[PDB]
């Protein structure tokens, strides 16, 4: 339990607010029993240059509560523990499926301003939960604005960006403006480079074979368009085991890269789908 | 009344636990054998840190001098004849009740805190001081610190060798301590880039971490063991939760 | 590398964008001056 | 030309004075709360 | 709440009433949606056999609730779930032994066509998982990676015993066979988007790489420039003969070789790992069940 | 020629019919179990 108390009174319509936004997952860096206005939520740290894998990253070292029970300036936030059951409303613009694995992502800087909470220079900026597959999906959005972004053209970043940028996922358009083009996607790229010279180096005689021998027995149309991306085997079975086996692990590597860190687990959902029950903490 | 700590009853032969039969907390190691009567085989954790490469020269024979016989020197013969370490050997948990009989009694913790039975003298993990290292933003963070054990393989020339590293990080996301960890270890990385292809032994990585679980930050105290006068400097965790996850490879 | 030479920096200060733009989020790698005798200095900079 | 600035941290002890019944203050019982762990009991007392 | 009932739709036999006294712990994945009928979203019988891919198997089958039986009532299952970090006991149903220590998962049962098929109730029936431990589980999967890459290969006189010594594997005195032989395609699984997967990844991977290596090195990398150009040189020493279209390349070209090659990777999300389902802690006698703690 | 064949989605209510008494149901005295937390000591309890 840690509780927050902001130094400052708030109105009627702050708790008429606040009550419309219990049950959802703020973190915190503090890890003690007490935080204040500071420390709460992730305006302390937007404010810091604004780059989303900047905010990733420090929301991935985050500590994760649950809003609970306000009572006026006081406001109690859970830390919930591990594998146990939990409600969450959610805030992510979805539809919100269930027995998807969550995780929780930087906020999507939307047209509209919020309506969360604004309160003398300090905002509620809550970071939201999508599902893992969309989350999965911006992250290699990212990887694939650095992997074009350190190729340099002139009036070619826009088209590149307009095109990639909005996304749909379950009837939902969202996109994320103003990259910096930071170095993270460099350095994130750079072991897929790795990984992939390593995927050349090490990948077998079966498999690049293995299309040539499929499409010239028989042919699909989905095929076709793998081949215009594209355009005696005596006994070594135990080396072929091992290089299909170094394959799959840079496979897992640059999985690893993209993959974010699953943080809930969905059972029960309500008809309004603003809140559902979860049962996982990492 | 109340326990909620998960324990497994242990026999291994009392060759190889030479001073872990008198210092309460040591990591565990399984080592399956080919050899069906010792289906299963545990290892101390500074019996194999004999052949880590880490160790330097000293601490490691003086080691080498608290593991000398017949038994450890099959052992280790087996250890270095299989291929990669990781999957042969196995980490397993924690030491608490040594009986010492002809064929050693051993509980070993699988989660919760180290004791065997009504909560006296509460035992912590043993780290020898040179095996560990602490890759982070800021050392000691803020509070508890989740520790972990990596394997690291490195190699000259002829063969592999492998490495025992434990490593203290208030990071809990496997992830930021991977990409911590690539920071740390990039070199080597570089070289097993050139060897994992030429290399035939089936192996596919560079190393693997996995949690052994929580600490606490004012429970890091220093000390030393001493088996024989062989004064050996230690870093003892007091209080552990142990927390077993997967383990996590990296290339 | 000759400006750097002549006002004794460290050849090396790049590192994959700044540590993975760690030392972006800033911060100390180095070991601070072995010697001290007095505490705390900082001397900003006006060209006038 | 140049004009270099720099600040210094000062170690100073400074008293204060106050006016009589300046401010009141109001307290709560404590609460006691306890977190049972399996080898710790956490005893927690808060007071508003 | 921490239980579940399932309804069966029909009445037990006492062969099968005997048959799940049998089974009285097993481990059972159940989807998301919970449905009470005893005889639908249970076993999984109805994702394989209704709609199979191999990558939809292994993704379905990591995402089910898993839950294990408990007791058999005179009409119901009482199925508890797991709770994170706490003991269960298992009754074994894998041919392959438990030792203590072990880490579990669940790997789709090798669907032979000829099983006894432990429930057959009117058109439905039940299939486990087979609980197994964790080496094992990547040595199937590989193998059963490259019997699906090499049954569609031609013209190779030692096909019949190349498939042999791939159905062939033993790990601790404990044979089994494949059942992915000749392709009969009772249950080969065929595996075509995993196959075709990989073979993007490996076909996808040397060029994308060449286009970044050949850029931004003017600086000292030499730490990926060089390795790259060795690494790049080994498998494919004779590199870029006839160019195809002789360098000319554009920048939504290379973007939709990017955005491929990172997709199918998360397409093969499924074949990339396996999770720790369970830490068996001891093993009862006779190797008939054991007690073990639950994780993920 | 072309047949064109469409899917329409409908809510429809039913209405329902039983006997005098139709079921005979069997229901536990309610069990109030008490979890105790820090804050808040959730009483829940079910019926069979």
């Amino acid at each position: 339990t840690v509780y927050c108390t902001f130094d400052h009174k708030l109105s009627l319509s702050d708790i008429s607010t606040l009550c419309k936004l219990m049950n959802i997952v703020i973190p915190i860096p503090a890890h003690h029993h007490l935080i204040g206005s500071g420390n709460l939520g992730l305006y302390p740290i937007v404010s810091s240059n604004k780059d989303y894998v900047h905010i990733r990253n420090v929301l991935r070292t985050m500590v994760v509560t649950i809003l609970q029970k306000v009572e006026g300036n006081q406001l109690v936030l859970r830390k919930p523990m591990t594998g146990q059951q939990y409600a969450i409303k959610n805030t992510g613009p979805f539809p919100w499926e269930k027995g998807d694995t969550l995780t929780l992502i930087p906020p999507l800087s939307t047209h509209s301003e919020e309506k969360l909470l604004k309160l003398g220079d300090w905002e509620l900026t809550v970071p939201l939960v999508v599902p893992t597959a969309i989350a999965a999906e911006i992250n290699i959005r990212l990887l694939c604005i650095g992997l074009i972004a350190v190729h340099r053209e002139y009036n070619e970043m826009q088209t590149i960006i307009d095109e990639l940028c909005s996304i749909q996922y379950r009837d939902v358009l969202i996109k994320l403006p103003d990259i910096v083009n930071d170095k993270q996607s460099m350095y994130s790229m750079k072991t897929a480079c790795i990984s992939l010279s390593m995927i050349t180096a090490m990948a077998p005689d079966i498999v690049r074979t293995y299309i040539d021998r499929l499409t010239l027995e028989d042919h699909s149309m989905l095929l076709i368009k793998c081949q215009e991306l594209l355009s005696l085997h005596a006994t070594d079975i135990k080396d072929e085991l091992k290089k299909i086996k170094s394959v799959l692990t840079m496979i897992d590597q640059i999985n690893s890269l993209t993959n974010e860190k699953t943080y809930f687990v969905v059972c029960d959902v309500s008809a309004d789908n603003r809140m559902a029950t979860c049962i996982y903490k990492n | 009344r109340e326990n909620l700590r998960i324990a497994a009853r242990v026999f291994t032969p009392c060759e190889l636990l030479a001073p872990e039969l008198e210092n309460l907390g040591m990591l565990m190691y399984r080592f399956e054998t080919d050899v069906d009567n010792p289906k299963i085989l545990f290892v101390g954790l500074f019996f194999l840190c004999s052949n880590a490469f880490n160790v330097s020269a000293c601490v490691r024979t003086a080691l080498t001098t608290m593991y000398t016989n017949s038994m450890v020197d099959n052992v280790l013969s087996m250890i270095n004849t299989c291929k990669y370490l990781e999957d042969k050997v196995s980490l397993f948990g924690v030491t608490s009740l040594v009986s010492c009989g002809s064929s050693c009694l051993l509980s070993c913790v699988m989660q919760g805190n180290v004791y065997d039975a009504n909560k006296e003298n509460i035992h912590g993990l043993t780290v020898l001081k040179e095996i560990f290292l602490e890759p982070d933003w800021e050392p000691r963070q803020h509070s508890t610190q989740y520790v972990y054990v990596v394997h690291v393989y490195k190699e000259v020339l002829s063969k592999l060798q492998y490495g025992i590293y434990v490593v203290l990080t208030s990071f809990q996301n496997e992830d930021l301590v991977v990409d911590i960890l690539r920071q740390y270890f990039e070199k080597e990385r570089f070289l097993f880039l050139n060897y994992l292809i030429n290399s035939n032994t089936t192996l596919s990585y560079f190393g693997s971490v996995q949690r052994i679980g929580r600490c606490a930050t004012e429970d890091i105290k220093s000390g030393f063991l001493q088996y024989r006068g062989i004064t050996l400097p230690v870093i003892k965790l007091e209080n552990i939760f142990v927390d077993l996850s997967e383990k996590k490879v990296f290339v | 590398t000759w400006i750097r030479h002549h006002v004794g920096i460290e050849k090396p200060n790049p590192s994959e964008g700044e540590a993975l733009n760690i030392i972006t989020f800033g911060g100390i790698n180095k070991n601070p001056p072995s010697i001290l005798l007095h505490g705390q200095q900082a001397i900003c900079e006006v060209i006038l | 030309a140049a004009t270099l600035v720099r600040t210094d941290n000062f170690d100073v002890e400074c008293l204060l004075y106050s006016s009589r019944a300046a401010t009141s203050i109001i307290l709560d019982d404590p609460t006691v709360t306890a977190e049972a762990k399996d080898i710790v009991t956490t005893y927690n007392f808060t007071q508003h």
